RNA sequence: AUACCACACACAAGGGAUCGUUUGGCUCCUGGGACGAGGAAGGGCGCAGCAGAGAGCGAUAUGUGUGGGAGCAGCAGCAAUG
RNA sequence: AAAACAGUGAAAUUGUGUGUGGACCCGAAUGGAUCGGGCCCGUCUUGAAACACGGACCAAGGAGUGCACAUACACU
RNA sequence: GUACCGAGUGAUCGGUGGUGGAGGUAGAUGCAGAGCAGAUCUUGGUGGUAGUAGCGAUAAUUUGUCUUCAGCGGCAAAGACU
């Protein structure tokens, strides 16, 4: 149960709420699940995928298969992934992109602000932890 | 399906022979296609069928009733009741002299042969009994 | 006419400007659901009322 | 007749463009605007409610409005290099 | 893809279609309807006959206040007509599948119009001025065309 | 009635009812009740690499500072020197 | 003013094919000619088949409701 | 939603086979914007009449030749008119 009352249930608030995101809440969308190992090497459970790294996907017509993240469609929230493919009737190639919650990390692409974003996460977590 | 009512065999003819085919359609029906065949009973002033004039039609009424007896039988000589679960059968149990059983159309194949399963054992007669279950 | 003041000819600059039809490229646009420019007019069919 | 020939000498025009509401009606000979009275100093009469409802504040831009009710809910901090004249005040 | 109207085999037959074609709905069915069960080189040299005046289309459902005509005995009636700007198109039609034939392997010959329709398309609108400031619609009623040839059994 | 007119059924046309769905409306409650001579409210005109309408903004028409951090929806080009 | 889904896709109305009839309904039948009975509904009116008025056709919408005040009945 | 078949004096209810592609009832009670043939009803869609009525006041048009791809369109030569 809910208690605090400036918070809605409605379901045509929530779903405007969720389609009309912007800026860090839109990046919250793109989160994924760790796998257990990665859950060792690093304090954090879940992240936004990135180009570069590597996926497990574990739900839909591509299941079992793993690869590397081409691109990331922010406006019709969904991921390209390397050799998940369909052929069209001239026989040109079309990537499917899959949806964010149906993947799982296996291992992490370093390029960049990626370890100092990590660094600020594991810090806010201890931060309350520890009191 | 070929079944009978084992009590009615050797009369269910003569009760199936004897059942009315008028049908009471709605007047003037016939004439505009804005008007449908269901029953309404005409209210005009002037109107030739509520006044009676010989040459009209006839209108419903209690003198048309069947017998208590024969009422709701259907020609194999069964009344029917609803089912739609395996433990829908367990009421029959008493009544399987003159009572049968008809699977709701919107139970699905998989669900359906667990009911005839138990119809078999119980010895409940299934009047849908081949239904969609015929692949 | 060819005499006219400043204040029309303004208001004739804007009504020509104005005039056109949706430039094909957008029309390719993933988000774009627009089909014809319903503002577009006719010299034969309507009024600007410049006067 | 005052039909159809009457319709072929209709060639003036009384109303031009008023300079305070836009909206063609500034009769010249009268000098006067039928939308909005200028040149008086306050705004016409309107008709009825329906009418004057679609030329009231927040049916255009509120430039100024808006911008004043952000100032205020921040505190009125004014420029940041000109602190000191704002404390001191 | 496209559901013709009525089911004959892939193999020993022929088939066109065209959908919205601007020519008149009642005039174009009045010429199907006389040349259906014709063998597709009769049908071809009938139709030259029309556009030459030398022959005529007959009238039966299309028909009223139509001309008297002595070519029109050749089918039992007295009324008939020439409409030269449907005859074109059909004949025009009838042509292509006589290449579709050949191309395909049957003969040129022993094929036989076993079936043939006309369906109306939507209207496009027009408009004419009246008097006393009246406005009137002023229409045009454009058509849609299928045609199948059999080869004989004989 | 060979071919016209009517009705029934199957297939193709013609129209948009019905059922399933909804980032909209309405009602009640709670907060708020903040404009202008330091030029308001309202009107006009300009500003994009390809740009009509609408949105945003004023010849500084995507500038400065702070907190964040991965892409810019099409095509060509940009981006941890943001 | 109109205009939701690139869903489902009714009726009026049209073409082709196959059958049955010559306005159609009710009662009763034949291998087959048909026999008997029936004027067009709604409405005001002493009185409508009317030379009384409204109605070309199909879909969807479309008319005894809410509050206050006395009241008789049924129920607690 | 559409064909058939059964149950009821009747308002209506049930099943079977194709189409459709995600929701739906049976019993007992509660609240109502709760059932249509009509109003020269309101909105939208479609017939018969009908390939019919009409489309041609004014100076007038012919021949060749190229395009057009089938425009008395253009160009030459005549014939007219304000
Ligand atoms: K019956
Ligand atoms: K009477
Ligand atoms: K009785
Ligand atoms: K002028
Ligand atoms: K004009
Ligand atoms: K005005
Ligand atoms: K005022
Ligand atoms: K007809
Ligand atoms: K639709
Ligand atoms: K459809
Ligand atoms: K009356
Ligand atoms: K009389
Ligand atoms: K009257
Ligand atoms: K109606
Ligand atoms: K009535
Ligand atoms: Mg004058
Ligand atoms: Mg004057
Ligand atoms: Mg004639
Ligand atoms: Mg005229
Ligand atoms: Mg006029
Ligand atoms: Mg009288
Ligand atoms: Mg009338
Ligand atoms: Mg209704
Ligand atoms: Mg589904
Ligand atoms: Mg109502
Ligand atoms: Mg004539
Ligand atoms: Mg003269
Ligand atoms: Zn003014």
């Amino acid at each position: 149960m809910k208690f605090n009352k400036n918070v809605t249930a409605s379901r045509r608030k929530n779903r405007k709420a969720h389609f009309t995101s912007i800026g860090l809440e839109r990046t919250k969308l793109m989160n994924a699940p760790l796998s257990k190992d990665l859950k060792e090497e690093y304090g954090i459970k879940r992240i936004a995928v990135r180009p570069g790294d590597m996926v497990k996907v574990v739900s839909g017509e591509f299941k079992k298969k793993e690869g590397v993240v081409m691109k990331v469609n922010r406006h019709d929230i969904k991921i390209e992934v390397e050799g998940c493919f369909v052929q069209k009737e001239d026989g040109k190639k079309i990537n499917k992109g899959i949806h964010p919650s149906n993947l799982r990390i296996i291992k992490l692409s370093m390029e960049k602000d990626r370890a100092e974003i990590i660094n600020k996460k594991v810090e806010a977590m201890k931060s309350e932890v520890k009191a | 399906m070929d079944i009978v009512n084992p009590s009615l065999s050797k009369v269910i003819d003569i009760i199936n022979k004897g059942k009315s085919k008028k049908q009471f359609k709605r007047f003037q029906s016939w004439r505009v296609k804005r008007v449908s065949e269901s029953w309404r009973k005409p209210r005009g002033i002037d109107n030739r069928m509520r006044r009676k004039f010989g040459g009209a039609p006839d209108m419903p009424g209690i003198g048309y009733k069947k017998p208590n007896a024969i009422r709701f039988l259907l020609p194999n000589g069964y009344r029917k009741i609803m089912v739609a679960c395996v433990k829908d059968l367990e009421a029959l149990i008493s009544l399987n002299s003159f009572y049968c059983a008809e699977i709701r159309h919107a139970v699905g194949s998989k669900k359906r042969i667990e009911i005839l399963e138990r119809a078999e054992e119980l010895g409940i007669l299934v009047i849908n009994k081949e239904g969609k279950l015929v692949k | 006419g060819s005499i006219k003041t400043r204040r029309i000819k303004v208001q004739l600059v804007s009504a020509l400007k104005k005039n056109r039809c949706i430039p094909q490229w957008k029309r390719a646009c993933p988000g774009f659901k627009q089909q014809y420019n319903f503002t577009k007019r006719s010299w034969k069919r309507k009024t600007l009322k410049a006067c | 007749s005052k039909g159809t020939p009457s319709n072929g000498k209709k060639n003036k025009r009384n109303h031009t463009t008023c300079c305070r509401c836009g909206s063609v009606s500034f009769h010249k000979q009268k000098g006067k605007c039928s939308s909005c009275a200028y040149p008086e100093k306050k705004m016409k009469k309107m008709q009825n409610r329906k009418a004057m409802l679609k030329k009231t504040t927040g049916t255009g831009k509120m430039r100024h409005m808006k911008k004043e009710r952000i100032s205020r809910r921040a505190g009125y901090p004014g420029n940041p290099i000109l602190k000191e004249i704002r404390n001191k005040i | 893809a496209h559901k013709y109207s009525c089911d004959i085999s892939e193999a020993t037959s022929v088939r066109s279609q065209y959908n919205n074609i601007k020519i008149k709905f009642k005039n174009t069915r009045e010429v199907c309807n006389i040349i259906k069960t014709m063998e597709l080189n009769k049908a071809i040299a009938y139709l030259n006959d029309v556009l030459r005046f030398k022959k005529c289309i007959p009238v039966f459902r299309f028909a009223k206040k139509c001309g008297r005509t002595p070519q029109a005995k050749e089918f039992g009636t007295d009324k008939g007509k020439w409409p030269v700007k449907s005859v074109a198109f059909v004949k025009k039609m009838l042509e292509d599948l006589l290449v579709e034939a050949e191309k395909k392997g049957l003969g040129t010959s022993e094929l036989v119009i076993k079936h043939i329709q006309v369906n109306q398309a939507p209207k496009i609108y027009g408009r004419k001025h009246g008097a006393f400031g009246r406005i009137k619609p002023y229409n045009k009623s454009p058509s849609h065309i299928e045609v199948i040839a059999v080869k004989r059994e004989h």
